[PDB]
């Protein structure tokens, strides 16, 4: 899964 | 509400210990309840929340990913019949997790959206917004999936807006809000040229930025920088 | 109980979806709904109803632990007075946690133990008993904070009986009694001696009976009395 | 804390 914040 | 009892400081209070304790759900619920005390929230409380029901949600899409995972293998060729257990566990959590987005986006509404006129606010609650509608979407099998998309990617429009034309390229809530509106266009709007440009474009100006920031505020600013280097990584 | 309507047979499949899914609690709730459907329980049931307590019982162990020593050194001199927000969140989990505890007790009374006839199947609930127990007995201060220590001890102490007459030394069960058992003498009983001489007695007579076993019987036995070691290793 | 299982 990619990258959020 | 049971937390309607408890002063909005204990409530924060509480929230802080939740987070020690890595009792996420527990944080959510006071945070909820300071939410619902009516006052505006500071940048530290902002962060509580956020952090409480990322967490929450977080890991309720891991298990509906296993769920779904596991419901998928059952439904190709050769898969012997289980019953309907799989689909109604992975509907169980499913329900859940949109009940939670519900209540998140509830507490946006009601009201701390409208009364949000700073940029930092105004920006990091409409991105929350985006975040919701987005877990929102990722289970969406609907009538209503194109318009619970639209939400998401208006909310995220109006934040990149307000955000391009109130905060510096390097503020942290303009970088997070760019790259979780980048993964939005990869992963739910069958969109990845336009993700792979907003994560470029987002570092690129970032780092022509970095020379006007302070030590603690390039480490900030850089550590999210990064986050959009490793998805660009992952996607090219 | 919210599970009353449920086969039997779903209970127990949807908590093995949640264990994969990482979702504790609900596996819990589901090898609750399998206890109270009447019958009895397999191993694989009983492996599937004691790794979901343990889970779940650990997670509020390891936030109740946390929250105590923040309490603690609120508590100390020169520290600032903060109010009863600590103790009263210390306490919000500790009720909980003594709720499952209950919970898990009130299945093995109601009535697991009275039906477990074979040595695997009384000793494993036995050893669970004094487990819940010795959860209760980590928060006690009351007036009845002797007679919880001797309700574990009681268990583990009728567990043990059993264990001894009929199980190999090398049996997982036994082993895994023993070590607990140790455990509570350390931690709970104030017997250090007592905690050290059971682990190393317990991993001597395991360690001549290995050489009756398969690889497989091999493999399980040694991951155990290597806890055994480790433990040693840690008070000596 | 001490192994248990
Ligand atoms: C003043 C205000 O409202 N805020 C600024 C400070 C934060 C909350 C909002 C805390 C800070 N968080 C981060 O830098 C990390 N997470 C994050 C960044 C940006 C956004 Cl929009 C959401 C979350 C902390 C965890 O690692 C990633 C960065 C913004
Ligand atoms: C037949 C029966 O009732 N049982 C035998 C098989 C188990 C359940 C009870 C599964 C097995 N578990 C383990 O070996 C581990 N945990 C554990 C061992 C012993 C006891 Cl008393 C409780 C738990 C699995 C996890 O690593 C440690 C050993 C016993
Ligand atoms: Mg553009
Ligand atoms: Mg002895």
């Amino acid at each position: 899964f990619p990258a959020t914040v | 509400g049971a937390m309607g009892s408890m002063e909005r400081a204990s409530l924060i209070q509480k929230a802080k210990l939740a987070e020690q304790a890595e009792r996420y759900e527990d944080m959510a619920a006071f945070m909820k309840g300071a939410v619902e005390k009516g006052e505006e929230l500071s940048c530290e409380e902002r962060n509580l929340l956020s952090v409480a029901y990322k967490n929450v949600v977080g890991g309720q899409r891991a298990a509906w990913r296993v769920l779904s995972s596991i419901e998928q293998k059952s439904n190709e060729e050769g898969s012997e019949e289980k019953g309907p257990e799989v689909r109604e566990y992975r509907e169980k959590v499913e329900t859940e997790l949109q009940g939670v987005c519900d209540t998140v986006l509830g507490l946006l509404d009601s009201h701390l959206i409208k009364e949000a006129g700073d940029a930092e606010s105004r920006v990091f609650y409409l991105k929350m917004k985006g975040d919701y509608y987005r877990y929102l979407a990722e289970v969406a099998t609907g009538d209503d999936k194109k318009r619970i998309i639209d939400s998401a990617r208006s909310a995220y429009q109006e934040a990149m807006d307000i955000s391009k034309k109130e905060m510096p390229p390097t503020n942290p809530i303009r970088l997070g809000l760019a790259l979780n509106f980048s993964v939005f266009h990869y992963e739910i709007a069958n969109s990845p040229e336009e993700a792979i440009s907003l994560a470029k474009t987002t570092f690129d100006e970032a780092m022509a930025d970095l020379h006007t920031l302070s030590e603690d505020s390039y480490k900030d600013s850089t550590l999210i920088m990064q986050l959009l280097r490793d998805n660009l990584t992952l996607w090219t």
